[PDB]
């Protein structure tokens, strides 16, 4: 008896594997990500966070690719050289089990992920993507 | 037989050309 | 329009739950009614154009 | 405030617009699916329906794809003609317009989509995910 | 640090203009 949940939580294709999406999350106020492997891995990869505004063409093309700062919780403790929330998938992961990450803190409308440097060949067996939770419309 | 829901996403404004009838009185 | 332009009323509104082509777990639902209209001496009005 | 809907309803590729995916949805109990354009289309593309089974081979690994029965609703006038199941997106769909399907009743472990025969072309630019709602364990 | 205060002497006025709904050629 599953719903139509199409609609009521829906998803997008983020990072496929060989190119990244922007994805408009404008659409609504709660959103996160989901990762999978497709195969065993290397070193642990590494992915940055972007985002994008309305670029002063089409008022909805995601902008340019700006990076998301850091921001830390209570204990985040824990910093990074610059800010720039990203992210790293440990490796050891089996094409089993899915990794949930979500940045607390928003800027924009097009949010992105871009396989970090000394990762894209081991970040090639890697797919993401993004699930909103509202509607907002 | 599955159903296909859209309620798209963007939404481009609309812009108008709002008349208020031109000046004249001439007939010929 | 009282004389120009007229509508029959046959029939009002009915709604029922259709017995036969529905389960136990199904419930089908038919409904209808009766209507229409016709002008009289359109003699009676003028339809302004360009 | 975005929470981390990773868990708790994740989301994984179906259909990258180059080949298929076939993924679990064992752990749970309900299921749903997204569509999403990139480019304006020529026709109504079309796209199959497949379950798979866990292999006797190896019960991690999918076995291979069938066709699945879908049920007609109590008023389905028009069913399908003899491909049980089976879905295809309206023709004069533009990007930035998501989609949403499911299907009644599941009868497998792994769910595939296929571009239907004479939609592929058109076919290459749809992406297709799904979301899932079950914990079950 | 350094409280700075900056404040001036002199003033010149607001020399500003006024525009009123100006000619109506009423559309062509």
């Amino acid at each position: 008896m599953n719903f139509n949940v199409g609609v009521d939580f829906p998803s997008f294709i983020a990072w496929d594997g060989e190119e990244s999406f922007p994805v408009k999350v404008d659409g609504f106020n709660q959103f996160g990500f989901t990762f999978k492997t497709i195969a065993a891995l290397t070193a642990a990869t590494t992915f940055n966070i972007f985002y994008h505004e309305p670029s002063d063409a089409d008022p909805c093309v995601p902008g340019p690719a700006i990076r998301v700062p850091e921001v830390p919780f209570c204990d985040t403790v824990l910093l990074s050289e610059d800010g720039l929330a990203a992210v790293t998938l440990p490796e050891t992961v089996t094409p089993d089990s899915f990794c949930a990450g979500t940045v607390p803190c928003m800027n924009g409308q097009w949010i992105s992920i871009a396989p970090a440097t000394g990762s894209e060949t081991n970040a090639a067996n890697v797919q993401i993507t993004v699930t909103m939770k509202g509607a907002t419309r | 037989m599955v159903k296909l829901n859209c309620r798209p996403l963007c939404q481009a404004p609309t812009a108008s050309r709002l008349v208020s009838p031109p000046c004249f009185i001439c007939r010929g | 329009w009282k004389t120009a332009f007229y509508a029959v009323e046959k029939r009002p509104m009915f709604f029922e739950q259709y017995e036969g082509g529905s389960s136990a777990w199904c419930v089908k639902y038919q409904f209808g009614a009766e209507d229409g209209g016709f002008v009289g001496c359109c003699e009676h009005g003028r339809i302004l154009q360009i």
